[PDB]
């Protein structure tokens, strides 16, 4: 794969990046980079973490957002350069953002892809919008939930609805937080040295969805039927019960870890009620759930369940759950820039030098 | 893109496509 277009969706937590016409990252490393705490100069990912000790580490993407630009430049070259093993200027390269990112960070970041990297060709796409491209879709509502937020993003041909777009600050890494507290009320000793990422394997492996909460307590509570068991390394062996649902219960209802916001069910709801009346009907029957904090079992029924209680009767509803929406965005990305009715959306080097930053900014 | 042009890239994307497996 040379002269091949790169696809590379930041997220909080996690960085994926592979070739575009792939079916998969080749590529998937920690959103972080660590400079020597005290005094080479700096390391990012798996390495940086395997190192935390002697460093200071940094997440530059915040919220979806990106605020630490020159952690952002050791990222992205890391990602070049340590991980794909390829040269910038020779690949167009598609770049992935959160919904409502302001415009000066858009062009911020098409600023750098040109000056400091020399890449050919940029693309910057929403990236609500590639997991509902990855589906085979140019119109629904999509739920995006990764490591450190989640959005309902409404979309109608292609075009995200900006006024209708709904904003979670909860996401796995405040999950994984709730079960790490729990956890440990029980008696279990978990700090951060190796546990925290223990707890989060525990989370992956182990947690679900309730259909019915309530009910599902009833039922942890009279057999258990719904224990299951983990064995550290260390030896000790540990049973996990009501605690698989009650951990992934905070998507809806935040007022687990204590936020007075409203769950995904009725941010979704509030999301589609925002909408044209019109194109609800599209919407309700096109819910796509993508990243990884919805690959909870039991929570596409669950959602199904919840939003036909608040929606009209007559109104069809539907889920889709992609088995790969860990990869949905990354995925959808793959897809678009290989498409040649896409070739001509790329902004070149050319058109950038000619207008400036701004040669990124389109309506309709 | 805003012309006669948005509209057959969404068409091809419906299409959908294979993508090469690792
Ligand atoms: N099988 C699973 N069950 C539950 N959670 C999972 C599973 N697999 C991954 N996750 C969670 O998904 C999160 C990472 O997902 P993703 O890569 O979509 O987020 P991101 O793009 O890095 O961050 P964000 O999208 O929030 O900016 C991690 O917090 C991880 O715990
Ligand atoms: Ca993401």
């Amino acid at each position: 794969d040379e002269t091949t277009a790169l696809v590379c969706d930041n997220g909080s937590g996690l960085v994926k990046a592979g070739f575009a016409g792939d079916d998969a990252p080749r590529a998937v490393f920690p959103s972080i980079v660590g400079r020597p705490r005290h005094q080479k100069d700096s390391y990012v990912g798996d390495e940086a973490q395997s190192k935390r000790g002697i460093l200071t580490l940094k997440y530059p993407i915040e919220h979806g957002i990106i605020t630490n630009w020159d952690d952002m430049e050791k990222i992205w070259h890391h990602t070049f350069y340590n991980e794909l093993r390829v040269a910038p200027e020779e690949h167009p390269t598609l770049l992935t953002e959160a919904p409502l990112n302001p415009k000066a960070n858009r062009e911020k970041m098409t600023q750098i892809m040109f000056e400091t990297f020399n890449v050919p060709a940029m693309y910057v796409a929403i990236q609500a919008v590639l997991s509902l491209y990855a589906s085979g879709r140019t119109t629904g509502i999509v739920l995006d939930s990764g490591d450190g937020v989640t959005h309902n993003v409404p979309i109608y041909e292609g075009y995200a609805l900006p006024h209708a777009i709904m904003r979670l600050d909860l996401a796995g890494r405040d999950l994984t937080d709730y079960l790490m507290k729990i956890l440990t009320e029980r008696g279990y000793s978990f700090v951060t040295t190796a546990e925290r990422e223990i707890v989060r394997d525990i989370k992956e492996k182990l947690c679900y969805v309730a259909l019915d909460f309530e009910n599902e307590m009833a039922t942890a509570a009279s057999s258990s039927s719904l224990e299951k068991s983990y064995e550290l390394p260390d030896g000790q062996v540990i049973t996990i019960g009501n605690e698989r649902f009650r951990c992934p219960e905070t998507l809806f209802q935040p007022s687990f870890i204590g936020m007075e916001s409203a769950g995904i069910h009725e941010t979704t709801y509030n999301s589609i009620m925002k909408c044209d009346i019109d194109i609800r009907k599209d919407l309700y029957a096109n819910n796509v759930m993508s990243g990884g904090t919805t690959m909870y079992p039991g929570i596409a029924d669950r959602m199904q369940k919840e939003i036909t209680a608040l929606a009209p009767s007559t109104m069809k509803i539907k889920i889709i759950a992609p088995p790969e929406r860990k990869y949905s965005v990354w995925i959808g990305g793959s897809i678009l820039a290989s498409l040649s009715t896409f070739q001509q959306m790329w902004i070149t080097k050319q058109e950038y030098d000619e207008a400036g930053p701004s040669i990124v900014h389109r309506k309709c | 893109s805003c012309n006669e042009d948005h509209s057959k890239l969404m068409e091809q994307i419906r299409q959908g496509v294979k993508l090469k497996s690792a």
